[PDB]
C-alpha cells in the first residue's frame, strides 16, 4: 500500500501515533527550551532560507515549526502530521490567521499529496540515540517533494560513541536480577530464572545523564547527511569505532548522544544533545556491555556498533567490541524500543578517584 | 516504544 | 475468532501481553509484600478448599499461585498464561520439582482448551480502580470451566468511592493545561486550544496514594460479585450514589480504590487497597472534576458513575455529580486506560 | 583460680565489664521504665521480705535495687559489682548516707568474701533471650550465701518459645547475602561467597520486637527455678517443644521471649518482656531457620531447642523441628552473642492476610 | 612476642580481629563506593606502578585491593590478613583463577613472613579520625619489604581538624548526661554522679556527618608521609593550631576529617573523607569541649591536640583551646576506641 | 493502557 | 557480646 | 574499639 505499512506493523503505529496524540506531549517537547529554541534561530536567522519559499514540515505536530517558516516570510507551508495532533494545529492555523500560507494536510508523508515542490523541508525526525522511532526514513522520504536544490532543515545528522566507565550502573543489573536468586520467595525457589533476569537488564538502552568524565576516549562521530542519504541507508546502519582510551579502567558500555546542523545560506546553527550541553528531553543514551573489559590509557578499544532497523519503528542494537592488546572482546544485545529511563533529576555524580589535588585543601 | 519522547522535567 | 479477541482489537492485546512478558514487571508485582503474602495466607489458611482438588489459575504470570496452590496441596493446576511469562513460569515448575502437579498451559484462557472441570479458580484479575485491563471477564469467562458447587478466589471485589478534596492536585493539572492559554508561546497564539487541553489533562484519571483527611464522605460501595455475575455483566458499570456531606469544602472528585475477600471453606481473609492500610502497587485512583462542586457539611452530593466497556482493554468513566442543595452539576468524561501517575 | 575465671575466657570478661563500667549503659537499664519500675514494686510492696533482713545484690552496678532494699528496710545489704561500676556506686552510698546499710564489695561474686549469710539475695542477671551474658550461674552460685528458707528475687524465670510466620525477615537474609552474587563486583567475581554469606547471616539471633499475629502457636514455656537450680544446670539447657499449629502457613523459626517472678511473702510480682507487654530494652529475640517448614492448622510441630554454653558467656544454639504429619524437619546453628538488632523504633506491622472483615467496611 | 603483640593487648586484639572476620562487614567496607572505587581508579590509573611489580597487601580482607593489583598486571601479591578473612579471599583468589598471582598469607604483617622484598605496599590502614585501629604502625612497620625505590599506595595522609559550632549537638550531649543530676530518681539521688556523667559522654568523640557552615575557620592540616614515617613516629602525635576565627559564636569543638593521597607515577589520586565531599564509611569526627569557647570573628583560637597510643589499638586525645583574645581556656580528655555514632 | 500495573518501590 | 543490654529508646 | 568501620547505609 504505502512504504510506511510495508516497514511497519499496524500495532506499533497505533501506539506510536497515539502518544503523539496527546497535547501533554507536544508541550513536553515545546517547553524543551533548547529543541524549541534552537529550532527557532535556525528558522528565523536564516530568513533568506525561507523568504518567500515553498516549505514541507515533515510531522508537524502542532505546527510550531510551520510558525516560524511562517515568521520568516514562507509563502505557502505544507504541515503534514499522521497523529490525530493535525487537527489541532489546523485550529492554532485558523486561531493565528494563517489559513493562506501554513496549510495542513492529516496523513503520513508516505500517503499524503502535495500539490507542488517545495524549496525547503523542515522536520524534527530525531529520536533518542538519533535513530529510534525510524522517522529519519520518513524525512528522507519527503525529499520526493524537494526540487533540484532543496535544502533539509536539518540538513546532517552526527552522532557521537564512547566508551564509559560507571561500575555503580553495571552493578545495578545483577543487584534487580539478584531478587530472583532466593530458595525460598514465599517458599518458591525463583534462583533458575536469574539468569533471564540479568539478560532482559541488559537489553534495555539506558536513557539518563552522566558526567562527562566517565568517559574514557574521545568521541567517533557517524555522520548522516539529509540531503544525499537515502532511506534504505538507514535500514543497516554499521558504525565502526577504534577508541583510543585515555584512562585505564573497566570498560562497561558506549555513550550515544548526537547533534544536528541547520546548514543555511545565512548562517550554521547546530542543535547538540551532548552531556556538555544542557539537558534535552533526548537526554543520552549508554548501551552496557555483557561483560566488561579491562583497558589501560594507551589501549585501543575497537569493534563496530549494528543498528538494524526492526517493524516496531526502532532498532536491533549489536555492539562487539575487543581491547585489541589483549583480546578481550565482549558482545551486547539491546532493544532500542525498550529503554530503562533512569534519570532522577539529580546532578550527575563525577566517577570516583577524580580528584588530582586535594579536596579539603581548596574546600 | 511506550514513550517515543521523554519527558523533560520543567 | 474468540470472546476475547472480539472485545479486544489486536493493538491493545498485542502492547498488553508485551508488557507481562517481561520478569521486571512480575519482580514488581511478587515483590509487593501486601499482595503476594496476602493472597498466599488467603490460600494456606483455606487449605482444604484446595486439598487434593483441582485449580485453575487465570494469568498465572510467573505461577506464584499456583505454587501456593501446591503449597495447600492441590492434586493439579492448570495454569493459564498468554504472554510469554508461559516459558518462565515452565522454567520454575521445573526446577521446583512441581512438573508432577503444575500444568501450565500458553494462551488466553478464552481460547485454549483446559483437560477437565475445576474446584477452585484462583486469580488476580484486578486492576488500578479494580477494572482495567478487563481481565475480570476473563476471570468470569474461565467459570465455565468450574464445577457447580465450584469456588472462585478471589470471590468477590468491593469498589469504594468518595468525594475528596484536594486544591494542590486541582491547580496542579489545572496549571499544566493552562500551557495552551499562553497568547504568544515564541510568538504564536495556542490559547485556542486551551479548552482541549483542560479535557485532555481532566480526562485522566490520577494513580497515587492520599491522606483520609481529604475525604469528605463515608465511601460508597459497589460490589461484584464473581461466583453470580457473567462477563457481559461488566460491559456497562452504572454505580448509583448519594453522599452525605461530612465536611464543608470544595468537592475536586473522587477517589476510588477496591478490596477483595478470599471467601474460603475455614475464614474468609480481605486483601484491601485502602488509604488507611499500608500501600501496594495498585495505590488508589481519583477522577478530577473540571470544576469543583461546593458544599456544606450537611448537603447531599448524588450522582451516577458510568464505566463502559472499550476495545483498549480499559474503560470509559462518565461521573456526573450533583450538589442536590445548589443545583450545581458536574459533568465529566474520563479514559482510565491514561491515567497519570502522580506518585513519587 | 575461681568458678568465673574457668569458664569465662578473659578477652571476653575485659570486654564484657568494660561495657558495664560505662554509666551510659547504666543510665540505659535504669530508664527501662518497665524493668526498674516492676523491679521497685516487687521491693517495696514485698516489705516484710526485706524489713530488717540481711540482703546480698549481686551485680548491683549503681546499686539502684541496694536502694529499694534500703527503702524497704533491710538492715545491712553487700552490694557486689565487678565492673568499674562498683566505685560510682560507692559515691552514690555515700552521697546519699547509707553507709550503714550498703556496703559496695568491687569484685566478681564468684570471689568476693562476705562477713555473713544473708536472708534474700536480688539482682537482675537476666540477658536477651534470659540466658545470655551466662549471669544467671553468678545468681545461682550466690547462693552459698544464702541462709536454709532464704528468698530469690527473682524467684523463677519463664523462657517462652513459640514458631512464627515472618517470610520479609526471611527473604532479608538472602537479599543481603546476595551482594556477594555479582560476577563483576569492580571486575572481581564474589559468587564463590555468596553461600557463607547466607550462613553468616542465619547464625545470628534476630533482636527486635514483632506483632503477636506472626505466631501460629501458643508458647512453650521452660522455666528456671532459681530456689532450686544449680549452676550446671545452665552449661546445658534442652528445651523440648511440640507445638500444634493453629494458623497455616510457613514455619520460619521460633520466637523467644521470657517473664521472671518475685514471689515474696505478700504478693508475687511479675516482670515480662513478651511482645504483649510493653517494650523492654530485652526486646524479644527470634531465631530463624535456614530453610522453613511449611505447616497447617491442626498440624504438629516438634523438636528440640539445645543451648550449650560457652567461654564467651553466651549460648551456642542448635534449634532442630519438623512437622510431623510430613516429616520435613529444619536445623539451624546460631550465635547467642552476636545478635542482629534489627529494630527501628516503627510500631511493628501486621502480618499480610490478617483482616477478616473488609478494612474498608470500618475506616 | 612482636611488635603488634607488645603495643596491643590481647583482649583488643580479639574482639578486633573477631570484627573483620564477618562478611557482613567486608561488605559494608566494599559497598563504600567512594571508597572502593577510589581505590581502584588510584591503581588502574597508575598500572605503571603495578605491571610486573610485586606487591604486599596490609590488611587485604576480602583480598579487594589485591585484585585491583592484579587487573594493573602486578607479577605476584603478596595478601596478608590477620582476620578470619584470609580464608575468604583464599576462595576468591581461586574462584577468579588468580592463584599464580595473589598467595594469600594468613597472621599478623609483623609476625608473617614474607618470601621477598616488595616494589609497592597497598593497604586500607585508616581508622575513623585516620588513627585509630593503630593500623598505620601495621603499614609502616610493613616498609621493611619495601624496596629502596619502593612506593606506598596511600603515600600520604592528611588529617584535618577546625573548629565548629553545634549547639544542637551540644545539648544533646550536655541533657544525657544530666540524667545523673536527679535528686530523686525513684527516690535516689544521683547528683554525685553528675560531674562523673558528663565526663565520660564528652570522653567521646561524635561520629557523622555535618554541614561545612558550622566551621568557624580554615581547617588546620597534619600530614603523615608514609615513605618518611617510621612506626614509633605515631605513638605521640602533636598537631599545634592556631585559628583565625572566621565567623563570631560559640565553639563547641573540633571537627575532623581526612585525605589521602595515591601518588604514583602517572597521576596523583586524592580519596578524601571531607563533608563537602560525598559519604563515606568513615564519615567525620567531632570532639567537643565540655564547656565552649566564646570567639569573635578576627580572634585566634591557640592551642594543642596531642593524641597518645593505647594498648587498646587506639588513642587518648588531649584538646587543649584557647582564645588568646581573652585567655577562655578548654582542656578535653577522649577516647578514641569510645565514639558516639550519631548519624541516622 | 501503557502500564498496567504501576511501579511500587521497595 | 558486644553490647550485652540493648539500647532502649527514651 | 568495638566497631571500628561504621556502618555505612546503601
Ligand atoms: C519526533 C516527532 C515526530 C512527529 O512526527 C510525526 N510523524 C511521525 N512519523 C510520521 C510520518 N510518517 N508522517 C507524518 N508525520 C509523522 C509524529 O506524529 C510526531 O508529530
Ligand atoms: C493483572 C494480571 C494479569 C495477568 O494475567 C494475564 N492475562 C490477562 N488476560 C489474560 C487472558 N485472557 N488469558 C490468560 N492470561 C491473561 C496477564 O498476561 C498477566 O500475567
Ligand atoms: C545484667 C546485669 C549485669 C550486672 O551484673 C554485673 N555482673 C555480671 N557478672 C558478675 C559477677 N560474676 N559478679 C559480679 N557482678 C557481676 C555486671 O557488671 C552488671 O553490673
Ligand atoms: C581498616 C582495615 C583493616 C584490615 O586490615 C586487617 N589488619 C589490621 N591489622 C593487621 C595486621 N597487623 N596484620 C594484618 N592484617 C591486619 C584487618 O583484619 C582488616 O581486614
Amino acid at each position: 500500500r504505502s512504504v510506511f505499512s510495508e516497514r511497519t506493523e499496524e500495532s506499533s503505529a497505533v501506539q506510536y501515533f497515539q502518544f503523539y496524540g496527546y497535547l501533554s506531549q507536544q508541550q513536553n517537547m515545546m517547553q524543551d527550551y533548547v529543541r524549541t529554541g534552537t529550532y527557532q534561530r535556525a528558522i528565523l536567522q536564516n530568513h533568506t532560507d525561507f523568504k518567500d519559499k515553498i516549505v514541507l514540515d515533515v510531522g508537524c505536530g502542532s505546527g510550531i515549526l510551520s510558525f516560524f517558516a511562517a515568521q520568516a516570510g514562507a509563502r505557502k507551508i505544507y504541515a503534514v502530521e499522521a497523529s490525530t495532533m493535525a487537527q489541532h494545529a489546523e485550529v492554532l492555523v485558523k486561531s493565528n490567521n494563517l489559513t493562506d500560507r501554513i496549510v495542513v494536510i492529516p496523513g503520513k508523508v508516505e500517503e499524503v499529496s502535495l500539490p507542488e515542490q517545495v524549496d525547503i523541508i523542515i522536520s524534527e525526525p530525531m529520536g533518542y540515540m538519533l535513530f529510534n522511532e525510524r522517522m529519519l526514513e520518513s524525512y528522507l522520504h519527503a525529499k520526493k517533494y524537494l526540487k533540484p536544490s532543496g535544502n533539509m532543515f536539518p540538513t546532517i545528522g552526527d552522532v557521537h560513541l564512547a566508551p564509559f566507565t560507571d561500575e555503580q550502573l553495571y552493578m545495578e543489573q545483577f543487584t534487580k536480577a539478584n531478587f530472583w536468586y532466593q530458595p525460598s520467595f514465599h517458599g518458591v525457589d525463583l534462583s533458575a530464572l536469574r539468569g533471564a533476569a540479568v539478560d532482559e537488564y541488559f537489553r534495555q538502552p539506558v536513557v539518563d545523564t552522566f558526567d562527562i568524565r566517565i568517559l574514557m576516549a574521545k568521541s567517533v562521530k557517524y555522520t548522516v547527511n539529509f540531503l544525499e542519504a537515502k532511506e534504505g541507508d538507514l535500514h543497516r546502519i554499521e558504525i565502526p569505532f577504534k577508541f583510543h582510551m585515555l584512562h585505564s579502567g573497566l570498560v562497561h558500555g558506549l555513550a550515544f548522544w548526537f547533534d544536528v546542523a541547520f546548514i543555511g545560506s545565512i548562517m550554521t546553527v547546530w542543535l547538540s544533545t551532548a552531556p556538555t550541553e544542557p539537558l534535552t528531553h533526548w537526554y543520552q543514551v549508554r548501551c552496557l556491555f555483557q561483560s566488561p573489559l579491562f583497558a589501560k590509557a594507551g589501549d585501543t578499544l575497537s569493534g563496530t556498533c549494528l543498528l538494524i532497523a526492526n517493524k516496531r519503528q526502532s532498532y536491533d542494537i549489536s555492539i562487539v567490541a575487543q581491547v585489541d592488546q589483549t583480546g578481550s572482546k565482549s558482545s551486547n544485545l539491546l532493544d532500542l524500543k525498550n529503554p530503562f529511563f533512569r534519570y532522577t533529576g539529580t546532578t550527575p555524580s563525577p566517577p570516583p578517584g577524580s580528584h588530582y589535588t586535594s579536596p579539603s585543601e581548596n574546600m | 516504544g511506550k514513550a517515543p519522547r521523554k519527558q523533560l522535567a520543567t
